């Protein structure tokens, strides 16, 4: 019995980690899309001045 | 004049007294602020000058 | 007047902004107390008055004179449910859920809940029934979109519950309120137009499996529906989103 | 997905609705218009009838003369050329009198006399439309909430075009009639008064403007979410609270710890929108009369860092 | 009666308490003003 | 404490995550798994703003300002006192906003209502992420985001706008303004109309929705109806925010010049560019 | 003067007492803030100068 | 004066005691903040100068 | 003093204990932050100066 | 009595509550004493 | 310590283990991101 | 002290243990971030200087 | 007596386990403070 | 006392599993910390 219980506890924790990972990795993929697009646009040539006094 | 009391048969005294109270307070505040804004009638500055209370 | 202050930095713009804050505090007090005309006083979960009632006192009662001799509503006034609630406590302490003691769909609790509204129809401005079957509405016809009449009605189990036999329409607002569905046994039911998806060859109901359609509450007369019956029907159909079996 | 109730699945049409009679003089109603099946996907299909009594004649004819006066000025600026008229349409402007004319009426037609004439037609048009909103409510026995709400919009419009120019002592302060020019006036006004973001009443007016989008997003979404229970029949929910109003109240109670009623949410609605232009008009009226540099005023009132 | 439903005797009773509070509050305020005036005349 | 009608609705279930573990109320507030998350992120972000005020050296809440990293950091993490606190607070804000939306979803599920409200709130979140996340990472630096401070975020708006001249000339910004102004108009009319019907002249009966239709038909010749006005108010608000996000995500990414110069494409259409007179000839 | 008790037949004492308490507090706060804003009457600055407490 | 107990027949003590508690705390906080805003009465600055704790 | 226990017949302890807990934590936090904002009382900066941990 | 506590329950609950208040304030007094000896604020 | 097992009579273990998986993953990610943002410890720029 | 166990007659441990878990993790995370933002106690920054890891 | 439905004996039992957790947690915290104070004294 | 429906014996057994894997997880973490400290001491 106990190996089944051990695997069940591990599986429940892996479900939480898997969702937290999937959301995190999906967030990074969305960030990477906007990064790739921004690298393709003429932004590097036409870089805006800093809007904040912090520079 | 003697019939002026009949106004309370036309105007509800609750509404009149509230409207009168709001009216008289705001009018009073306005006049005091005008006098404080007027250097010749700011009683705090006048007494300060009279008693040499600054510098 | 630029730079003219009564004292310190207290400008005529300063007077204005401080006056607005006092006005806004009074207005928010007015708005919140006006919004306390329903649901208050607050209750303990046993139904007794709660020891805490919050910082705003109740407003003075107001009376609505209802149209068509339907009488008067005065609010705030004595709240009561006036129906059985089949929920029991899950915990002795407050703040926990109350579990259904029977079938929540039949009992009309949770998302299946309904309110004891007037058991009379809603009336239009002239005093006629606001909602009528379109076969009884003199000039009414489907003017655009897929006519649903005669389509099969598919439950979310993907099995056919019945077929559409009429539309019920809001006469003054000229819109479809319900579909009347004839069931397998030849009795009819009303399905809210907002809870069905009309498709080219079917009407699909996501909220109910085909076995639940018989349990939809019936109307007591075939030509009109009361506000009570509307609440019972709409409550039950929406309850199926939580309680319909997988 | 399930049905979202954003566009109707089936339209139905019946005999046209001529409306409630009450104390309305029915001779002043038009007939019913056509039914738009395109509009019937989103709202009602029926167009008309419209009521056209004495103040409506005054308002529409005065408003027409306002619009026509600007139009003929634009055709003149276009040199009567239809291609130039359409090319430069957003660039044409009927401008107020120059500063040296003050509040006087002596300015030439090209130099702001036509702007005064157009503004007179606008003044009559708007105010007679206000009385129209009041009297249409009166004849149906309704509360005057619409006319009083509209008075808040008129308050900002009056400040912009009339009251602030008089207090400042010249018509040149008023807004030019023109698409890009009134935008340019809006930008120039802020630059002259030292950044209008630091006007606290402009800040409040923005808060209420954003609050109006917030509140109508909330209220519109709420009523659609309970529309499966008849929630958009709000007056009947006010007269006889159904599960629609209870579920709406509890969603917000469980979300944010407090809620409205079906009547009282419309009291939040009216005041949120009214406060946009009420605070707006105060903020503009203070600008140049009381504060000529709002950033420096902000520095002296603890809202911007000192130099 | 009036709009509030207080009887004439209830109104006389409440007014008598209210006015004693008003006199107490204003008596303290008079002493405060006298103390400040002697300390620092504003005329 | 319950509203007098509330008890029949406080049933188990509808949760997305956690089952019964968090399925309870704290006074009026429903908790759930995302209520725990929302409170943690909100409290942490609030306290980190207060700590940023300690570092800044001000307790005036109008002067408190958490600036993003300088442009020299690009998209890297900065020192906490030099913009790393803005990074953590932005993560907290995003965590709180998303948790709040997901908590509204399970409240919708428990009450059996439609999802329109959390869907509508997601537009506000995506507008926020446009200004702090999507546009800064397209432009390659966190320093293009706005600072968290009551007046200082308005300095960011001003400085960002005047980078492109008068920002009124942004065409998507014009559209967004038109939806914002139209929404406030519609809200005023809708509030007034319902109140004028429920609260008639003294001693009259409540007006019906037929009177509501009649008033607007008499006034403008059209009435959108009771369902249509709530559809309208939602779509006006959401369209305003959608075109707001669009007007910014194009600014500094595909458009770089003074926005007033864009409108010359119409003026210089070849079939009328050379015709003398007018304003542009 | 004697008949003024009849005001409590016009106005609910609850509403009056709350309104009066708010009114008196805001009035008092305003007057103290005026004097603190007034250099000749800011008692903390007067005592600072009297007892040589600054720099 | 002896009749002032009748206020608890006018006003519910639950609201009064909550209102008073909030009022007194905000009043106390206000007065402490005013003194901390005053260089002659900021006790932290006074003790800093007294004990030569600055620089 | 002897009768102060009757507060619990007016206010429910479940609400009061929560209100008190929130109040005392935020009060304690605010005082510690005030001292950390005060150079003469920021213990982390005092100890840096004491132990010469800055350069 | 709004809360439904009896007078005896209110007495018992208050006595335990006050022992909590005294303990918490005694720890605070020792904390103030330590910090005052370390760095006086008067 | 011997009675700490009674936590599983207060909180449903299935739900706790899922939530703990979320907590531990997010905590770990936070710490790795703090070290990547640290020039002395960013193991991708070494 | 001996009667403090009666707190579990007032609050259910499910709600308490969740509130405590949020509180303790919030407090710990906040204190670590306060120290990481402080040059005298940022251990990652202290170690980098101690072992000359920068540049 | 209680709002929670715990008996007095159950409230004692639960408190004894809770206080064990509190003392365990505070004990390790004291060790952590001691280590840090030795490494880098504050005050 | 029980809100979860586990018996006392079920809770004892499940806790023994959870603790064994908690110790193993902490042991793996200790090894990772020791490896990193040897590589690059953070004290
Ligand atoms: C003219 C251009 C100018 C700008 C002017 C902008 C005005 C905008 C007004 C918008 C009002 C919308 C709300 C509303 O309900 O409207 C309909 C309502 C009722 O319609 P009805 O047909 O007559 O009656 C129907 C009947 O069934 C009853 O309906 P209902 O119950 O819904 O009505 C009661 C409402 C209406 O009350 C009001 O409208 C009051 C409006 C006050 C506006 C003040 C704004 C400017 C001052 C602040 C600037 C601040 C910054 C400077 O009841 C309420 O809404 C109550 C609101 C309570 C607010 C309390 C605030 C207290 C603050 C003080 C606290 C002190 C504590 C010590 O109409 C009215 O009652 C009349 C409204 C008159 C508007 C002001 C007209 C101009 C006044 C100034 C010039 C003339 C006097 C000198
Ligand atoms: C949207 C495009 C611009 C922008 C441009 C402007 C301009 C221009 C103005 C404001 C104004 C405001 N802005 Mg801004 N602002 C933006 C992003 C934000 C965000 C955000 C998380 O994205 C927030 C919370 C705020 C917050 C605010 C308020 C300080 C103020 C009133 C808003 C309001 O009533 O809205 C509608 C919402 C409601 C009516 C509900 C109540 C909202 C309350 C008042 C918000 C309080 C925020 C609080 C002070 C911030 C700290 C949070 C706490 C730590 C918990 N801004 C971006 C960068 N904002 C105005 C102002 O007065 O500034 C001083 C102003 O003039
Ligand atoms: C560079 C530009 C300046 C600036 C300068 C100004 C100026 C100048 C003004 C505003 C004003 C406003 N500003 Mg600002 N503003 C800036 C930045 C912003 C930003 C931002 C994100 O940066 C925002 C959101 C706002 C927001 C706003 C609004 C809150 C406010 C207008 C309310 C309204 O509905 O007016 C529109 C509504 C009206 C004018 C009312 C109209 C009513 C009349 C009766 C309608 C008649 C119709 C007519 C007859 C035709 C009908 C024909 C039909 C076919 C039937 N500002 C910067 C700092 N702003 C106004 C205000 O109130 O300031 C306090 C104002 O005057
Ligand atoms: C509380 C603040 C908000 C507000 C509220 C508000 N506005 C209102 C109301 C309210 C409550 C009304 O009751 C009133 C109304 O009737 O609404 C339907 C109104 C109104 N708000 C209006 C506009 C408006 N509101 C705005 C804003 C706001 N309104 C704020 C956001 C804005 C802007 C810029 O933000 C505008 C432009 C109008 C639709 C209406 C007022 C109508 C009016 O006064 O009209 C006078 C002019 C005319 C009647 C006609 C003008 C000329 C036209 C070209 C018609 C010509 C007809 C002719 C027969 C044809 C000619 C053809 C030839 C030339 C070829
Ligand atoms: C998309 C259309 C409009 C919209 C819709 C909308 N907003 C919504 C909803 C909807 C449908 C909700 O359901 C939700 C709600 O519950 O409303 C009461 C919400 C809401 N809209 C809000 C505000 C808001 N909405 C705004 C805008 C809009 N909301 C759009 C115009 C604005 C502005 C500036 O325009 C504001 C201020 C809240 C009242 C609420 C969301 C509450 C929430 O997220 O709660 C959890 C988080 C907290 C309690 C606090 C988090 C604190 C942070 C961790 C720290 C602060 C960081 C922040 C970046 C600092 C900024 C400083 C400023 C000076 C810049
Ligand atoms: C821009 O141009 C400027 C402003 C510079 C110059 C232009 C100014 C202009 C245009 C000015 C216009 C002025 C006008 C038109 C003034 C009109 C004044 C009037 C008509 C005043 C009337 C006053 C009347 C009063 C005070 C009456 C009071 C009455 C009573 C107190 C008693 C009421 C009756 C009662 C109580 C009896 C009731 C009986 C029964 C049976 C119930
Ligand atoms: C800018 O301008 C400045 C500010 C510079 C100058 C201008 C200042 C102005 C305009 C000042 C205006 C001041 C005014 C109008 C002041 C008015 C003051 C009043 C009217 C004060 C009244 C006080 C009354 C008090 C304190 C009464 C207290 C009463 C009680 C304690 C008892 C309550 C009654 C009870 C318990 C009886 C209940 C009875 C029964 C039967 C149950
Ligand atoms: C503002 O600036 C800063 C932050 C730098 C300075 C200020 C700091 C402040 C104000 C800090 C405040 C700190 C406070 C309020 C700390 C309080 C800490 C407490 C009260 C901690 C308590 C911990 C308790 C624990 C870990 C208990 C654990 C218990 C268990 C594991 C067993 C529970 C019982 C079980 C499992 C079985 C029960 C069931 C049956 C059937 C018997
Ligand atoms: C800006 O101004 C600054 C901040 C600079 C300076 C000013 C600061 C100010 C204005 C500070 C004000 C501080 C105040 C008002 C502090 C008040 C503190 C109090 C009243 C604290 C009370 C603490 C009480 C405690 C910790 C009680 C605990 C009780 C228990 C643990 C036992 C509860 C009872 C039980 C379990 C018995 C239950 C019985 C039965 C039968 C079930
Ligand atoms: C900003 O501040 C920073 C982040 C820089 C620093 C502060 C950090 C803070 C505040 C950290 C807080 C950390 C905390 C509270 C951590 C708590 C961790 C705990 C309690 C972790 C427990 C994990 C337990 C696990 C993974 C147990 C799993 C057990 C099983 C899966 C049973 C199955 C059997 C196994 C795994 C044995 C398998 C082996 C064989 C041979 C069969
Ligand atoms: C196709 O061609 C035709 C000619 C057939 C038609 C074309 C028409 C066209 C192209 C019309 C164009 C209209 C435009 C572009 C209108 C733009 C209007 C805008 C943007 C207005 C914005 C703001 C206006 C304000 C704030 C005006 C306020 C005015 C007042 C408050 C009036 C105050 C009254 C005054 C100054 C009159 C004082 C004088 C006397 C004698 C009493
Ligand atoms: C929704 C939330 C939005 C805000 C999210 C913010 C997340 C921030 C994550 C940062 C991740 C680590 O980011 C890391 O930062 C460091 C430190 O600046 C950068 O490092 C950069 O600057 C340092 C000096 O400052 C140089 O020594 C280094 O060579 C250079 O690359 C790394 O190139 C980058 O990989
Ligand atoms: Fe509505």
């Amino acid at each position: 019995p106990k190996t089944n219980l051990r695997l069940w506890v591990a599986f429940q924790m892996m479900k939480g980690a898997g969702w937290a990972g999937g959301v995190f990795f999906g967030t990074l993929l969305l960030i990477g899309f906007f990064r790739v697009v921004g690298l393709m646009l003429p932004i590097q040539e036409n870089q805006a001045p800093a809007p904040n006094i912090t520079g | 004049m003697s019939k002026f009391y009949k106004i309370w048969m036309i105007f509800d005294p609750r509404r009149v007294f509230v409207a009168q109270g709001v009216f008289l307070f705001l009018l009073a505040v306005m006049i005091h602020l005008i006098l404080l804004s007027t250097p010749s009638y700011n009683w705090l500055e006048i007494s300060a000058a009279k008693y040499n209370r600054v510098a | 007047m630029v730079g003219v202050t009564a004292f310190g930095n207290f400008d005529l713009a300063s007077l204005a902004i401080y006056s607005f804050w006092i006005f806004l505090a009074g207005l928010i007090y007015y708005l919140q107390t006006e919004n306390m005309r329903e649901g208050y006083p607050l209750e303990n979960e046993d139904g007794t008055p709660a020891a805490n009632q919050g910082p705003f006192p109740l407003p003075k009662p107001k009376t609505f004179i209802l149209p068509h001799g339907r009488g008067t509503l005065t609010v705030p006034g004595p709240e009561s449910e006036d129906r059985p609630i089949a929920l029991a406590r899950t915990a002795v302490s407050e703040g926990f859920p109350h579990a259904p003691t029977g079938d929540p769909m039949k009992d009309g609790v949770g998302p299946a809940s309904w309110v004891a509204r007037r058991d009379l129809p809603e009336l239009d401005g002239h005093g006629h029934n606001k909602i009528k079957p379109m076969k009884a509405a003199a000039g009414f016809h489907v003017s655009a979109g897929k006519n649903p009449i005669g389509l099969p009605v598919r439950g979310c189990d993907l099995e056919i519950a019945g077929k559409v036999v009429d539309i019920w329409v809001d006469i003054p607002e000229q819109m479809a309120r319900f579909l009347e569905v004839e069931l397998k046994d030849g009795s009819t039911r009303l399905l809210p137009m907002q809870m069905v998806k009309v498709q080219s060859n079917r009407v699909h109901v996501n909220a109910l499996s085909s076995d639940l359609f018989a349990g939809i509450p019936t109307i007591k007369s075939p030509t009109e529906v009361t506000l009570l019956e509307e609440d019972k029907i709409c409550g039950y159909v929406a309850g199926g989103l939580m309680y319909a079996a997988p | 997905a399930e049905y979202q109730n954003i566009f109707s699945q089936v339209q139905v049409r019946g005999p046209a609705d001529l409306g409630m009679t009450e104390d309305v003089n029915l001779a002043n109603r038009s007939g019913v218009g056509p039914f738009s099946t395109l509009l019937g996907w989103f709202g009602n299909a029926q167009l008309g009838p419209i009521y056209l009594g004495s103040l409506g004649v005054l308002s529409l004819f005065s408003g027409l003369m306002w619009f026509f006066t600007i139009g003929i000025w634009f055709w003149y600026q276009a040199g009567w050329n239809p291609a130039v008229f359409l090319r430069d349409l957003f660039f044409f402007s009927l401008e107020p009198p120059a500063p040296e004319y003050g509040l006087s009426f002596a300015a030439p037609l090209k130099e702001g006399g036509l702007w005064l004439i157009a503004s007179f037609f606008m003044f009559v048009a708007v105010w007679s439309w206000w009385g129209r909103t009041y009297l249409r409510a009166q004849a149906l026995g309704m509360g005057k909430h619409t006319a009083w709400a509209f008075l808040s919009a008129i308050w900002l419009w009056m400040v912009l075009g009339f009251i602030r120019p008089i207090l400042m002592g010249s018509w040149s302060e008023a807004v030019p009639y023109g698409i890009f020019s009134h935008l340019d006036w809006t930008n120039n006004f802020s630059l002259v008064h030292g950044n209008l973001f630091y006007n606290p009443f402009h800040g409040l007016s923005i808060a209420f403007l954003y609050g109006s989008a917030l509140l109508f997003a909330m209220h519109g979404a709420t009523i659609l979410a309970v529309s499966r229970f008849g929630g958009e029949r709000e007056l009947e929910q006010i007269a006889d609270r159904g599960t629609a109003a209870e579920r709406a109240a509890l969603f917000w109670r469980w979300t944010m710890g407090f809620n409205a009623t079906m009547e009282g949410i419309h009291r939040w609605a009216i005041w949120m929108a009214v406060l946009v232009t009420l605070t707006g008009g105060i903020g503009i009226l203070l600008s140049g009369t009381v504060v000529d540099n709002w950033y420096v005023w902000g520095q002296n009132h603890g809202m911007a860092p000192l130099n | 009666l009036g709009y509030t439903g207080l009887t004439d005797e209830q109104a006389q009773e409440l007014h008598s308490v209210y006015m004693s509070g008003l006199w107490l509050f204003s008596a303290v305020a008079i002493v405060a003003h006298l103390a400040v005036y002697i300390w620092r005349p504003w005329f | 404490a319950l509203l007098s009608f509330e008890r029949k609705y406080r049933v188990p279930g509808g949760t997305l995550v956690g089952g019964n573990l968090f399925d309870f109320w704290v006074g009026p507030f429903y908790v759930g798994f995302f209520g725990v998350a929302t409170f943690f992120f909100a409290a942490l972000g609030i306290i980190l703003i207060a700590w940023s005020a300690v570092l800044q050296g001000t307790w005036n809440p109008q002067l408190i300002s958490v600036y993003p990293p300088a442009l020299e950091y690009g998209l890297g993490g900065a020192p906490l006192a030099k913009g790393g606190l803005w990074q953590i607070i932005t993560i907290c804000a995003t965590g709180a906003f998303v948790s709040w939306a997901l908590r509204e979803v399970e409240i919708c599920r428990k009450l059996g209502i439609g999802y329109h409200i959390p869907f509508a709130f997601a537009f506000a979140i995506l507008a926020y992420l446009t200004l702090v996340l999507f546009r800064p990472v397209m432009m390659g630096a966190w320093g293009y985001a706005f600072p968290y401070g009551i007046w200082t975020h308005l300095d960011w708006v001003s400085n960002t706008g005047y980078t492109y001249g008068n920002f009124h000339y942004n065409p998507a910004h014009m559209i967004a303004i038109s939806f914002f102004f139209t929404n406030a108009l519609a809200l005023a009319l809708h509030g007034a109309l319902v109140l004028s019907a429920a609260n008639p002249e003294k001693g009259k009966e409540m007006r019906t929705p037929d009177h509501e239709d009649t008033f607007f038909r008499d006034l403008v010749g059209y009435s959108i109806g009771t369902l249509g006005i709530h559809r309208l108010g939602l779509l006006l608000s959401l369209s305003a925010v959608f075109f707001s996000a669009l007007c910014m995500i194009i600014t500094g990414t595909i458009w770089f010049d003074q926005w007033v110069d864009w409108w010359q494409w119409w003026v210089k259409l070849p079939w009328w560019a050379n015709i003398p007179g007018g304003i542009n000839g």
